[PDB]
């Protein structure tokens, strides 16, 4: 009778609760995720700057100490 | 001679429905939406962990490289 009625009616909001926390985190989720996407981007340009730097320098010293 | 008999007839109750058309179509779109954003968030992982993956290797050879002309320095120097 009326208990399957309540209890229909009380098990959807829930549902209804629970999806849009998940959607909420999602969003943040995604947000932040390309924010350290664009960190990471940059990381990767200085390493590549350094490192390119270092292999001039120990190039450009070693040559100069071999000639004296 | 009073004595009355009767038959029966049924009915049947309204299955468990009409409010499974109103939040259900809602849920269905809202799951949908997170999917989309799953399969979102799956790609920019992989694409993150391969930017990773290719700075180890630049890492490890600045590492090696500082590493062997300090030592190199070093023996020339004494």
């Amino acid at each position: 009778a009326l208990s399957e009625i309540e209890t229909r009616h009380s098990e959807i909001i829930k549902l209804e609760n629970s999806i849009r926390e998940l959607h909420d985190m999602f969003m943040d989720m995604a947000m932040l995720v390309e924010s350290q996407g664009e960190m990471i981007d940059r990381i990767e340009y200085n390493v590549e700057h350094a490192v390119d730097y270092v292999e001039r320098a120990v190039s450009d010293t070693k040559k100069a100490v071999k000639y004296q | 001679d009073m004595r009355n008999e009767l038959e029966e007839m049924q009915r049947r109750a309204d299955q468990l429905a009409d409010e499974s058309l109103e939040s259900t179509r809602r849920m269905l779109q809202l799951v949908e939406e997170s999917k989309d954003a799953g399969i979102r968030t799956l790609v920019m992982l992989d694409e993150q962990g391969e930017q990773l993956e290719r700075i180890e290797e630049g890492m490890d050879q600045i590492n090696k490289d500082m590493k062997e002309a300090e030592k190199n320095l070093t023996d020339l120097g004494k």
